[PDB]
């Protein structure tokens, strides 16, 4: 049993400033003879596979950029990253090789950047989908930063909570801005009994609800 | 070039088996141990075994996590790694890899992962498996246009546009379970000026039901 830690779990920085992550394991990871730690540094990026950036401790994988570096020796190793750029958004775990091999938990790098407001669009159900009997409603709400947002939908006025079910995108390795997806699944004999549909975003970059709508009749 | 591709991925029932498959090419595959790690969706890698190389025989070790139930084997003739899965359970659901692991009779040996595949999902579940409907997102400078994706089991789906040519200004949700039925929604933005002037149109595959979806988005 190698048990691998890792510190921070997460954290955000701000484009050009320096990232320090930690690894420990719970033994020596260091051949003394051959004077290598068996411990390896991966760049998962979202939706990809697991990159290998660092191995021996400190030998950086060709093609890595400099700005990576790795350092420590025994249990205690760091990972880290000099002037961060918005591609760098990742989970970056280290691992052990010296016996067998064992994961750390992982450290989740994202960025910060400045304040923006949601880009907000509604779609109103599909003919495809209201001839089998149901009505999806869809918000998107696209490229805002804090990722904390919350999302209101109402029918004829009246606030809706059921029915409701969101999603939301990894930041975004150009702009690091976040996305979510609302959607209201109702019947479609529900749908066919009102005639306005609204969904309205709080965001700190809004004082005031940022609302997108449809009647039926248009 | 290295290439490494997993296949055999897909829906069991608690309790089953399975075998993932892994075809290499582009190096000598009897000098390099093999690996395989395993990521259970939005959870951390886990090791799970390796085989070694001709040099040290082939010989295989586990995790304790899986040691007993699962089965590392290399076949040398067609370069094929494979994980045979028995006695499933929910928290083997998961992304599995394969990854070339090292190579210590090699003057060039340096102890990594330095290869790995794009991955083969596994869920394991009781549940059918049901295709998903697609339907277009079409409004009611530049426009934004999506495909909804809804009612699927099990994950994954991919979703491109116009075949992958168009790339930027698309945000694909990560699915969300509601009763047994995956959803997920992709959105697309481009210029109001190539749309509805050109074609925009959402590809859709589902490989547990062998589906594959052309949805054309049409002003409306
Ligand atoms: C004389 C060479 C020692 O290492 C090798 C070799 O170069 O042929 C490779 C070595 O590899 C593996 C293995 O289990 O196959 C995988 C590799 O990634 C590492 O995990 C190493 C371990 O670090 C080896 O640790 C041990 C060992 O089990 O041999 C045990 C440790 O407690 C410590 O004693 C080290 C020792 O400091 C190494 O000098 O050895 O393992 C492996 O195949 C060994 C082989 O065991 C040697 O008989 O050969
Ligand atoms: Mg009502
Ligand atoms: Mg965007
Ligand atoms: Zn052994």
């Amino acid at each position: 049993d190698i048990v691998m830690t890792q510190s921070p779990s997460s954290l955000a920085v701000s484009a050009g400033e320096k990232v320090t992550m930690s690894c420990k394991s719970s033994q020596s990871l260091l051949n003394s003879r051959t004077r290598k730690n068996y411990l390896a540094w991966y760049q998962q990026k979202p939706g990809q596979s697991p990159k290998l950036l660092i191995y021996w401790a400190s030998t950086r994988e060709s093609g890595v950029p400099d700005r990576f570096t790795g350092s420590g020796s025994g249990t205690d190793f760091t990972l880290t990253i000099s002037s961060v750029q918005a591609e760098d958004l990742a989970v970056y775990y280290c691992k052990q090789s010296y016996n067998l091999r064992t994961f750390g938990g992982g450290t989740k790098l994202e960025l910060k950047r400045a304040d923006a407001a949601p880009t907000v669009s509604i779609f109103p159900p599909s003919s495809e989908q209201l001839t089998s009997g149901g009505a999806s409603v869809v918000c998107f709400l696209n490229n805002f930063y804090p990722k904390s947002i919350a999302v209101k939908w109402k029918i004829d006025g009246s606030e809706r909570q059921n029915g409701v079910l969101n999603s939301w995108t990894d930041q975004d390795k150009k702009d690091s801005t976040y996305s979510m997806s609302s959607t209201l699944t109702l019947t479609k004999d529900e749908y066919e009994r009102h005639n306005s549909y609204t969904c309205e975003a709080t965001h700190k970059t809004s004082t005031s609800p940022i609302v997108k709508s449809f009647n039926r009749n248009e | 070039e290295v290439k490494l591709v997993e296949s055999g991925g897909g829906l069991v029932q608690s309790g089953g088996s399975l075998r993932l498959s892994c075809a290499t090419s582009g190096f000598t595959f009897t000098d390099y141990y093999m690996s395989w790690v395993r990521q259970p969706p939005g959870k951390a890698l886990e090791w799970l075994a390796f085989i070694r190389n001709k040099a040290k025989g082939y010989t295989t070790e586990y995790s304790s996590s899986v040691k007993g139930r699962f089965t590392i084997s290399r076949d040398n003739s067609q370069s094929f790694l494979y994980l045979q899965m028995n006695t499933l359970r929910a928290e083997d659901s998961a992304t599995y890899y394969c990854a070339r692991d090292i190579n210590p009779g090699s003057d060039g040996y340096y102890d990594a992962l330095d290869y790995w595949g794009q991955g083969t999902s596994v869920t394991v579940s009781r549940a059918k498996t049901t295709p998903p409907s697609v339907y277009p997102l079409a409004p009611g400078s530049m426009v934004t246009l999506g495909c909804l994706v809804k009612g699927y089991f099990p994950e994954p789906v991919t979703v491109t546009w116009n075949s992958g040519s168009l790339s930027s200004g698309v945000h694909t949700f990560p699915a969300v379970l509601q009763s047994d039925l995956y959803t997920l929604s992709s959105s697309v933005t481009v210029p109001s000026s190539t749309w509805p002037s050109e074609t925009v149109t959402c590809n859709v595959a589902h490989p547990a039901s062998s589906t594959k979806v052309d949805k054309k988005i049409v002003p409306r």
